[PDB]
């Protein structure tokens, strides 16, 4: 949150170029717009009946409760926190391209 | 321009006489080691910090040495000035093993407080701010009659007390390690030595390498 | 060995202190306009 | 260069001066020291397994310092970090090491300096001349003699230390 | 929008104003870091990054040494500081002897005098920073380990 | 003849082939000319930049660079009109080329011949001969 | 810096001075020749010594002759 | 300009005394890196929905609705979470509380834009702001219950991680 989507700071991305980075916006509808999808459940091993969001969420908190282990090398938590990361990753920048470019 | 304290040596330079607690001692000139504007302000709020802490802490061993307040005596036994820190920090988690955050709840409340004295040391070594060395606004009933940096006697007697309880808390901390008894035993016992209370080591026994082999060690 | 001592006293001297020395002393000497 | 007030120097006479008087003491507080057996396990010899290959000496019996060349090593240790510090950042009216180049040099003393006996520049130099006379001949005379320089050091001193 | 443009103003200058090199995240860290910082004495520069640098400096040499194993693995890691200390103090001061000519202005890092006490500085600060790191370790066991202590 | 330092400079997006810290505390040089168009032509630092019409200038780290940008214009735009100056950085500017207002490699009067030795190249001397001698080996 | 001389050997083809990038040479006046110019080198500070002249000259062995000498900033082509 | 609350430090530059529940209470700077009026949308959200926390905490002690008991027999604070989401009520509220922050978040767009006080969402049915005068007390005063109930609702839950009772039943059995 360097600089909001309202007018307010004088945050240049560059010397002379003011630019309103939406992070507030960008941020919210990026993660909203990958984990609604997300939801979607597949009777996979990995994902055990839950959608990835849900999944992944699952395994940040049994992987909490054993909280100074790490997660083991073939625990689903890497690859669930991947994949999740990848995908949101790549709505946060498609996100902010189509929102600061196309402006609407 | 020769010194008060000490006639024949020279005037420290940096050290002004208008500043509290001063009489020309500074023979290392330490108040000269950093040419900054705030660094005399820097070391006067130091001074202040380190003698109220101090003052406290001789406050404390004294009354710890009188009474406990209910219900201590069964958790930590007998132990008095600084075993008592060790004694607890055996039963808080993250240091010992134990139900008890009480060193861990000071240290949280102090760090507050401390973080929040860090941003006023910061601001009043850079000149941003006209406030005095040791002045936190701190003066709820009426001493300085409606200034709370007090009276410029006032001050100098908060800095002369809080350098007579740095030395006291030192003697009483050092006379405690080696005596076990603690302030007041050790003041009634004026003959010391002849019989001493049975103490733990505490959490740097390393300092406590040269006392036998090298010193005396009469204990 | 007899004076055992002269080798952990003479060695680290001479292979760090003296190059330490020759090339502090060597670069002041090389990098002086005058 | 040399006109730092290095090399054959007044600043460099004095300097060595006062690190001989500390040594002439470092020397006797040594013997006296190690006279009464006051160095703690002064005969044990450090172990490789512990110290590492730093700790080796290559005498036929042991193959490894003592800890009385350690302890006494570590003494000095701690007096040339303070001395490194007090040459690279000196105090604000200590004299310096290294002078600024553009300085004007103490006057020579000469073959004996006027006999101020206060705490002045004229009795640390007489004192420091002295010591590193002392520490010259303490060297040949045990060098000679046969003795350890302790041993030469407590006969010199008439046996007062042990 | 453009997000690259000529640096300071000037198109012929062998640099460009891009956003790694002069956004307004990097021109405030820039110019808070101690090196930059304005209102600062040469030797208060060399005294927090002194104090930085010698309190990571401890870290590697306790971890990685050849005393490592060892009980003196913090001693042997706090000198093995303290011999680089030393060793970069002694590249500090050859480099402002030979960089810098004798000049009276003293509030400045590009001067002689403004190095020298940057020097004095940076080796107290040095010192400093390596001995409060040595203390923490040497106390709290999270250090020792790395926070291997709480498995 | 000087330098009017008020000239517009050719529109160019910047790069990091340009000039170092070197060129403001040794020596910077200058190349000014006159063009009948707005046109591309090529940095010898670089990329592209497009010169404006009437007055161009420039500022570059070495002499050779201001003549490889002089011999392109001409050939490609056929522009003769480069004047190449040398600036130190305490602001004095010394016209460079060319020198005397007529290019090198047409003759002018008043050009004193430097460097011209009186034989051939075989004709030098041996360099024993003016061994210990401060004698010069072309004759 | 580099040290240029023109030998009288030359032929006033001017090929050099086109060749040179530093502009070090130029033509002068001389009624050796039948051309009756000669090439002469008075900016030899400015030599960089890439011997382009040499390579443009056409006498059998070189009228110009560069001498590489002591190197300068100028000599060397530093840009830095 | 010195900070009321804290009587040592500096006045924060982007605070003001317009702004309700001002204190002068930013020792560390945050007003700075963060948009203050994003803040206080932030603040006054965490206000309400604590404060929704802390009352539905007390009345989960107080009281069940009917049914409630068949559902959840001994979980008592959050582990009628944890039984919950297996019935369908929290996947119910976080649906709707959702549905609600689409229409938020086109609202906090519009606040960082400028056009809409934070937390002003027009909700005022009874008409207990309409006066005015009452108005700025109750602005205050929600600010306030809100930070209360925001270290409440902290100290109840974990009053209950310690003891299990919950707030009332840690009261009544000291
Ligand atoms: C992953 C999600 C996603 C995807 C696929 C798109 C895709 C698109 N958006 Mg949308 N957008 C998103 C998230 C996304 N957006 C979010 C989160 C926001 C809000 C902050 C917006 C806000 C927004 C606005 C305001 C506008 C768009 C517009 C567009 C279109 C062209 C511009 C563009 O971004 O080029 C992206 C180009 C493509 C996707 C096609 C190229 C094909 C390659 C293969 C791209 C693949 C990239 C990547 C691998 C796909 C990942 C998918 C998934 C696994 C994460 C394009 C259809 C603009 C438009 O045309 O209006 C409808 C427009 O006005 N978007
Ligand atoms: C960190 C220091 C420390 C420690 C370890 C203790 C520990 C204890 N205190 Mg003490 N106490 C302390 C500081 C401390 N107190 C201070 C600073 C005060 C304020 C004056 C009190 C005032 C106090 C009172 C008034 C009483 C205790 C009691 C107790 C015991 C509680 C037994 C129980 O069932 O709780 C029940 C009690 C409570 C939950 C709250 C009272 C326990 C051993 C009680 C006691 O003696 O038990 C045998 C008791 O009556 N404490
Ligand atoms: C460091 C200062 C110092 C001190 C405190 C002493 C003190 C003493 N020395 Mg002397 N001595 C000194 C320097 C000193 N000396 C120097 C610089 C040398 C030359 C290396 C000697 C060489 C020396 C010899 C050869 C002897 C003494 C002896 C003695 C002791 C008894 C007899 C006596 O009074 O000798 C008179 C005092 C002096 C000669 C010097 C004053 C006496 C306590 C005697 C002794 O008991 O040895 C076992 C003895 O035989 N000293
Ligand atoms: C963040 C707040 C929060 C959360 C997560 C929960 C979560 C839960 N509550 Mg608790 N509860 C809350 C607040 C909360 N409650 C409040 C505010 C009250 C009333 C003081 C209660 C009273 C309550 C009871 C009595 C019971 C629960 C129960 C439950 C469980 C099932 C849901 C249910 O039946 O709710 C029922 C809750 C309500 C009907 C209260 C809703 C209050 C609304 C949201 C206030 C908004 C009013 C306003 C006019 C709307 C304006 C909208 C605005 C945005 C424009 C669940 C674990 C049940 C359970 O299992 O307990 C063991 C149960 O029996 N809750
Ligand atoms: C998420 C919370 C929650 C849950 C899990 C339940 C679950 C239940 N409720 Mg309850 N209820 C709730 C919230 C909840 N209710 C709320 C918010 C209200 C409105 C105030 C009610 C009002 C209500 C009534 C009035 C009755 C139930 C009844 C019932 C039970 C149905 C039994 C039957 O025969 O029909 C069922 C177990 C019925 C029952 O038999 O329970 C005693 C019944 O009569 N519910
Ligand atoms: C907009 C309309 C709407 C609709 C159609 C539903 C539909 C439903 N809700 Mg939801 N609900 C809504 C709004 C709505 N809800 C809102 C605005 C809230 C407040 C946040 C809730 C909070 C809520 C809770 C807490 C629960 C439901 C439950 C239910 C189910 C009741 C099943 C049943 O036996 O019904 C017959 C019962 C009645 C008609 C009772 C009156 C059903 C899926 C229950 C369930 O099982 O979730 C899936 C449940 O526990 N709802
Ligand atoms: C509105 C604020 C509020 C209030 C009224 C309470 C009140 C209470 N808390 Mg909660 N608590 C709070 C905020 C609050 N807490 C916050 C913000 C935290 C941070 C996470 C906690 C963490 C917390 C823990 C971890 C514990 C309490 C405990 C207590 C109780 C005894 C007070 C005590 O031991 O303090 C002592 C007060 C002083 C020494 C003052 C001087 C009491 C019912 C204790 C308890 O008995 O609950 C089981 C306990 O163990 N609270
Ligand atoms: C400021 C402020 C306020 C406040 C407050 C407070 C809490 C003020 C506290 C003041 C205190 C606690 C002062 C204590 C000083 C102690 C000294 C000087 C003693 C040193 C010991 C010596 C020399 C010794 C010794 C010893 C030796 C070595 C050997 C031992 O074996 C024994 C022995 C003991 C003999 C209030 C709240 C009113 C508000 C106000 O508006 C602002
Ligand atoms: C003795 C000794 C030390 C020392 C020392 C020093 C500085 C000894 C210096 C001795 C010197 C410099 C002696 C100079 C002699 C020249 C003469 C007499 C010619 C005159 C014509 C140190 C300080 C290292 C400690 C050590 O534990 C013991
Ligand atoms: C909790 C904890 C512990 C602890 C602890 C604590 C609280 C330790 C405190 C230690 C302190 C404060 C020692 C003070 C020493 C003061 C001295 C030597 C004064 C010298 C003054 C002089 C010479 C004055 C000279 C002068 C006078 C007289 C007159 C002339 C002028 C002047 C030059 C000013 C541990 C570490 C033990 C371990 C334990 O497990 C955990
Ligand atoms: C994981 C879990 C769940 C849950 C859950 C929930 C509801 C978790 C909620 C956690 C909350 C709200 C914690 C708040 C803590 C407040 C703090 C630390 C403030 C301290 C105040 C300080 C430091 C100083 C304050 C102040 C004072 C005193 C003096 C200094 C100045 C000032 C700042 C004013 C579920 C629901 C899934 C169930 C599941 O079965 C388990
Ligand atoms: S060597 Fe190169 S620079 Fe020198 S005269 Fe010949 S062509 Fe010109
Ligand atoms: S030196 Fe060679 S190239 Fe140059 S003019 Fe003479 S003949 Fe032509």
């Amino acid at each position: 949150l360097s600089v909001v989507a309202q007018s307010k700071s004088d945050f240049e991305i560059s010397d002379g170029t003011p630019y309103t980075l939406n992070v507030p916006l960008v941020g919210a509808a990026s993660f909203i717009g990958w984990v609604v999808p997300t939801l979607l459940p597949s009777q996979i091993a990995l994902y055990g009946g839950k959608g990835l969001s849900t999944a992944f969420f699952a395994s940040i908190g049994t992987n909490l409760a054993k909280f100074p282990a790490p997660p083991g090398m073939t625990d689903p938590f890497w690859l669930l926190c991947f994949i999740w990361h990848s995908g949101l990753f790549a709505t946060m920048i498609l996100g902010s391209i189509g929102y600061n470019g196309y402006a609407g | 321009a020769k010194s008060k304290a000490i006639p024949f040596l020279d005037a420290p330079p940096a050290l002004s006489e208008s500043m509290p607690g001063y009489v020309g001692f500074d023979p290392l000139w330490v108040s000269s080691m950093l040419p900054d504007a705030g660094y005399v302000k820097f070391l006067q709020e130091a001074e202040i910090k380190h003698g109220r802490v101090a003052m406290l802490a001789a406050a404390g061993a004294i009354v710890q040495d009188i009474f406990t307040f209910p219900g201590v005596k069964s958790v930590i036994g007998d132990v008095k000035m600084t075993s008592v820190h060790d004694k607890f920090l055996s039963m808080e988690a993250g240091s010992g093993k134990g139900d008890m955050a009480a060193m861990h709840q000071l240290l949280l409340w102090l760090g507050l407080l401390e973080i929040a004295t860090s941003v006023a040391i910061i601001q009043s070594f850079k000149g941003e701010t006209s406030r005095g060395p040791g002045e936190f606004g701190f003066d709820p009933l009426n001493f300085g009659k409606g200034n709370s940096a007090g009276s410029d006697s006032y001050k100098l007697k908060e800095i002369k007390n809080g350098r007579l309880a740095m030395i006291g808390i030192g003697g009483m901390v050092h006379h405690y390690l080696l005596t076990g008894k603690g302030p007041l035993q050790f003041l009634g016992g004026i003959p010391n030595y002849k019989s001493c209370v049975s103490h733990p080591d505490s959490l740097l026994p390393w300092l406590f390498k040269a006392v036998g082999p090298v010193l005396p060690k009469i204990c | 060995m007899t004076a055992a001592y002269l080798p952990s006293i003479l060695v680290p001297i001479i292979g760090l202190i003296f190059p330490g020395l020759v090339m502090a002393f060597a670069f002041i000497y090389i990098e002086q306009d005058e | 260069f040399g006109g730092r007030g290095l090399g054959v120097t007044v600043n460099a006479e004095r300097w060595n001066g006062r690190h001989a008087m500390f040594g002439i003491f470092a020397m006797v507080m040594t013997s006296y020291m190690k006279g009464h057996g006051l160095i703690p396990d002064a005969d044990k010899v450090l172990d490789i397994a512990q110290w590492g290959p730093l700790a080796a000496v290559w005498d036929g019996a042991g193959n490894g310092i003592s800890n009385e060349r350690a302890i006494i090593l570590i003494a000095h240790v701690h007096v040339l970090v303070v001395s490194v510090i007090a040459a690279i950042a000196p105090f604000g009216f200590q004299d310096t090491l290294v002078k600024e180049k553009g300085y004007t040099p103490e006057s020579p003393a000469g073959l004996i300096p006027p006999f101020k006996t206060g705490l002045t520049a004229e009795a640390e130099l007489i004192n420091g001349r002295l010591a590193m006379l002392g520490v010259i001949s303490i060297v040949t005379a045990s060098l000679f003699t046969g003795t350890s320089v302790v041993d030469t050091i407590n006969l010199g001193m008439g046996k007062i230390l042990y | 929008s453009q997000f690259i443009k000529p640096y300071n103003d000037d198109p012929f200058v062998g640099n460009l104003a891009t956003p790694v090199s002069t956004s307004s995240f990097t021109k405030s860290l820039l110019s808070n870091l101690p090196a930059y910082r304005a209102g600062l004495s040469p030797l208060l520069r060399g005294v927090e990054i002194g104090l930085t640098h010698g309190y990571f400096l401890v870290g590697p040499f306790y971890k990685l040494g050849p005393l490592r194993n060892s009980d003196v693995a913090l001693l042997s890691g706090f000198f093995s500081a303290l011999g680089l200390i030393v060793i970069l103090v002694a590249c500090l001061t050859i480099y402002g002897v030979v960089s810098f000519e004798e000049t009276e202005a003293k509030d400045q890092l590009q001067t002689a005098k403004g190095w020298r006490q940057f020097t004095s500085g940076w080796l107290v600060g040095s010192v400093g920073g390596a001995s409060f790191a040595y203390i923490l370790i040497s106390n709290i066991p999270f250090l020792q380990t790395a926070g291997m202590s709480m498995l | 003849e000087t330098l009017n330092l008020q000239i517009p400079s050719p529109t160019f997006e910047g790069s990091t082939g340009g000039w170092l810290r070197a060129a403001e505390v040794e020596e910077k040089y200058a190349i000014t000319w006159t063009s009948p168009k707005e046109q591309v032509f090529e940095m010898p630092t670089g990329g592209a930049a497009i010169m404006r019409q009437g007055e161009n200038l420039l500022y570059l780290a070495r002499k050779e660079q201001c003549l490889a940008l002089a011999t392109q214009v001409k050939n490609s735009f056929k522009i003769t009109d480069y004047k190449v100056y040398r600036i130190f950085p305490s602001g004095e500017v010394q016209y460079l080329h060319p020198k005397d207002g007529v290019f090198p490699e047409k003759v002018n009067a008043g050009r004193v011949g430097v460097g011209n030795v009186s034989h051939s190249i075989g004709k030098n001397l041996n360099p024993a001969q003016i061994k210990f001698t401060s004698k010069s080996f072309n004759g | 810096s580099h040290s240029v001389k023109v030998y009288d050997t030359c032929i006033g083809c001017t090929q050099c001075v086109r060749a040179c990038p530093c502009d070090v040479l130029e033509m002068v006046s001389w009624d050796g020749c039948k051309a009756g110019q000669i090439a002469s080198a008075p900016r030899t500070e400015d030599c960089i010594g890439c011997k382009r002249c040499e390579t443009a000259c056409p006498t059998d062995f070189l009228s110009v002759r560069v001498y590489l000498g002591g190197e300068t900033t100028r000599s060397m082509g530093l840009a830095y | 300009a010195m900070s009321e609350s804290v009587p040592f430090l500096k006045k924060p530059e982007a605070l003001d005394s317009s702004m309700a529940g001002y204190a002068g209470f930013d020792p560390l700077g945050l007003s700075s890196i963060a948009d203050i009026k994003f803040l206080q949308e932030s603040e006054i959200k965490h206000c309400r929905i604590a404060m929704l926390a802390a009352a539905g905490s007390i009345a989960q002690d107080i009281f069940t609705f009917p049914g409630v008991s068949k559902v959840v027999g001994t979980a008592k604070m959050t582990g009628v979470h944890d039984v919950l989401v297996k019935q369908g009520a929290m996947g119910q509220i976080l649906l709707w509380t959702s549905f609600l922050e689409v229409f938020g978040t086109i609202a906090l767009l519009e606040t960082l834009d400028g056009k809409r006080a934070p937390g002003d969402f027009k909700f005022d049915p009874l008409g207990f702001s309409k006066n005015a005068e009452t108005a700025k007390r109750y602005q205050l005063s929600e600010i306030k219950n809100g930070r209360l109930a925001m270290l409440a609702t902290g100290g109840m839950v974990h009053g209950y991680f310690i003891t299990g009772k919950g707030p009332l039943e840690l009261l009544t059995n000291f």
